[PDB]
RNA sequence: CCGUACGGCUAACCCGCGGAAGCGGGGACAGCGGUAGGUGGGCAGUUUGGCUGGGGCGGCACACCCUCGAAAAGGUAUCGAGGGUGCCCUAAGGUCGGCUCAGGCGGGUCAGGAAUCCGCCGUAGAGUGCAAGGGCAAAAGCCGGCCUGACUGGACCCGUAACAGAGGCGGGUCCAGCCGCGAAAGCGUGGCCUAGCGAACCCCUGUGCCUCCCCGGUGGGGGCCAGGGAUGACAGAAAAGCUACCCUGGGGAUAACAGAGUCGUCUCGGGCGAGAGCCCAUAUCGACCCCGAGGCUUGCUACCUCGCUGUCGGCUCUUCCCAUCCUG
RNA sequence: CCGGUAUGUGAAGCCCGGGUACAACCGGGUGAAGCACCGGUAAACGGCGGGGGUAACUAUAACCCUCUUAAGGUAGCGAAAUU
RNA sequence: GGGUGAAAGGCCAAUCGAGGCCGGCGAUAGCUGGUUCCCGCCGAAUUAUCCCCCAGGAUAGCCCGGCCGGAGGUAGGCAGUGGGGUAGAGCACUGAUUGGGGGUUUAGGGGGCGAAAGCCUCCGGCUCCCUGUCAAACUCCGAACCCACUGCCGCCGUAGAUGGCCGGAGUAGGGGGGCGGUGUAAGCCGUCACCCGAGAGGGGAACAACCCAGACCGGGGUUAAGGCCCCAAAGUGCCGGCUAAGU
RNA sequence: CUUGGAUCACGGGGCAGGGAGUUCACCCGAGCGGCGAGGUUAAGGGGGUCAACCCCGAAGCCGCAGGGAAACCGACAGGUCC
RNA sequence: GAGUACCGUCGGUCGGAUAUCCGGCGGGAAGCUGGGAGGCAUCGGCUCCCAACCCUAAAUACGUCCCGAGACCGAUAGCGAA
RNA sequence: AGGGGGAACGCGGGGAAUUGAAACAUCUUAGUACCCGCAGGAAAAGAAAGCAAAAGCGAUGCCGUUAGUAGGGGCGACCGAA
């Protein structure tokens, strides 16, 4: 026979890759081993909209 | 069809006419000790494509006995022509 | 001793964050390797029979027995005519003795009376384990008595299959052995004759012998003889479909179509005369039976044509027949 | 298709017994998934029953006898691109 | 056997229900086409059994060549010993089939005088006799004909037959004509074995098989089938009669 | 090809050159020739005028005795007739 | 001369058949009073040998090159290519 | 020191289908075609934990026979040594 959609995808071709160098980078928090005991502060200083995520994003 | 239990008959050992009771005989399976069953296990072996035939349920409604006629007098058995087919077989004394 | 189930632990292994040291989380599970079973058109290889007044569905008279066809020796085919078997019987088998059947009539008790009783006539009309045909009367049938030749070892013949080749199957004539019935002569190798089943390879049983790699033991294996287990597509593959997306090689040995043949059917006629027609056979209508023409209606057949052209209807254009609607 | 109980069955392996100066072998038990058994699921695949009789006259029968299944075609549309 | 597909099996370099190039590869077919000089001697077959056999093959039958062996054989006829149930015929078995004249009356529903299935009769059954009809699966009879065998007549054979051994094949789609079964018929299926096939020449207007007749080469004659007004070799031939429809 | 071909059955414009039962191994037969109860060499070796010629080489193969699954057993080199 | 000889099981391969070799998985020795083979396994005799480490000529295969020769072809032949 | 090149011959691994069996699945085609790696003028093998059987032989490789034999095998078609 032929080939389904859901068996093409596995291939990782093109038609079916997300396009992630047009977003920004991926959210993580602060690692541990930096974050141990210190209890860091910080300020927002922008908004953005994130192409890739459903939320936006702040810096 | 009813069939006697005891025969008056030639015995080739004693040679001479002697009494002779009947038995059908009993079955057994294959041997695995056997030449032809070390065979067909061989070619069972692997990756193949199953090497014999095999019908499935072949079989006739009616078969020949197998009856055996064992004296009294010296204890061996022997046979005595060939089979007849019937369905229902019945030793009366 | 070893286990199973559960509970916990961390030090193997796994996951993450980190240059690495480690840290944290899981945890002897998972994963990895080996083996065993199940599910599994996700993916492959194949098979999917034949005869056949084309093919298909139908039907298995796809192996056998009898009568006809069948032409007074033998042989002889069709999806030719009429029917049966794929068993049953310790007796329905072997033998010895004795007896004779169906029906009809006349006698008696009885509703049809099934049947029991008596006499006569009586060539088989009866009966035979089973179809059909054949055969049979001091029996091959009925009634009884004793038995198990429905056996072992072997030989030569006939048929399937004429003439004219055959594996397997079936039948016939005998030689020996051991036995049965019978006073004895004789008969008996299943069923009065002709249907009632089957290769190689493998397996099971019986029986006594031969044998297994230098020799000898034990367990186990191989061989010769006999019986049995099946292939009905019955001289014997283990086996379902679609193609109108279709391909190759071929075929008028074989259908659709024009032609060719034939005319049951069809169309068009006729002979006689049942009679109908106020009465009157035939102005008109003409039953039931019987004799024909045509091949423009449909069928039947398979001679021609499988890459001649395969097309129906309509438009256009020419010509012919009469079996005459109008015009004479 | 999903779930649940195991009572059955269930291969290798393990165990018991026989057999073999050892094996091959033979007979028992245990033995998971699955099969069986109990249930849930149709905007899952799919399915949704005739002969019968009867009214103020000819009619047709709301309705009544009825004959079986898991159930017996509801609202609508209807000689339909379905007759 | 992969891609890609707003899904048409659409498209992937004029190639797609699995691209193109080279290789396996001189793949395989029971199917189709082809196969190269001369003269002489002989000369068939399309039918039985078996095969997943029916456009294919094997075993036999029908042809050829050679050897062995050593005296009988046989396609025809006559007379005999035996065998056979066809044509025809008939009713003696099996089974079909018209009518009358009588006897037993009833196996059985009908009614009648039915005081009740009644003594007794009516439509009907049983056994005769006379009259009339039949048979692929009937026979009291029964040919022509065919078959085996014996003896003779004829033919073949020591210039070696009949027969046996060895070897090489081809043939497994037949047809015309006569006979049979089936079928409205044309046809289908068998059978005989004269012809065509594999057969020139002379005739039937031409014609595979209807008639005469079986063929090395060159010449001379006579006949066959049929024919003789002209086409066209040979008769406008002879005797007796018929036809008026170009029959 | 076909039962059947002048066919409305297939192939067939002209000429010249090319173009289809071969080789090996095994088996069955024959026509001839050599030796003959025996026949024959292979690989190889020696010599020479050096791929031709001459000599050696019986390993093996067939045959001389068969029957039988096997263990095993083991025959008329002529008695009579046509 | 140790994950070796040997046993069991799975896959491949072989003429190797209950008796060929290769690999994977699970087990696993003796070791000089020692060990192995002899076509199913095992017991006893007899015969032959000492694995699990290394090297080794000659006789043999081939000819992109050279040399010689030929019942080979002779320009549609012969290698595709005179 | 290595890397790349070399017709055929050489060593080690991976491994089809057409086809035949008048179908086809064990088998055959075939350890073939093709793929990967590694050497040389030759390579590989090679000095008995062997062959045998009442006698004995004595490392490897090649040629002729053993032999279409033992043996394998829908015990079929065929395959096949020492
Ligand atoms: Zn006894």
């Amino acid at each position: 026979g032929k080939s389904l959609i859901q068996q093409r995808r596995g291939k990782g071709t093109t038609t079916f890759r997300a396009p992630s160098h047009r977003y920004r980078g991926a959210v993580r928090y602060v690692p541990l081993n930096l974050v141990q005991e210190r209890t860091l502060r910080g300020v927002v200083e922008e908004i953005l909209h994130d192409p890739g995520r459903t939320a936006p994003v702040a810096r | 069809m009813k069939y006697p239990k005891q025969i008056r008959t030639y015995c080739p050992f004693c040679k001479r006419h002697t009494i002779h009771k009947v038995e059908k005989v009993k079955k057994r399976p294959r041997s695995e000790l056997s030449a032809g069953q070390r065979r067909f296990r061989r070619k069972l072996k692997g990756y193949t494509g199953f090497p014999r035939p095999n019908p499935a349920g072949r079989e006739k409604p009616v078969k020949k006995l197998d009856l055996r006629f064992r004296c009294t007098v010296c204890g061996k058995a022997h046979t005595r022509g060939q089979g007849f087919r019937v369905k229902k077989f019945e030793l009366v004394e």
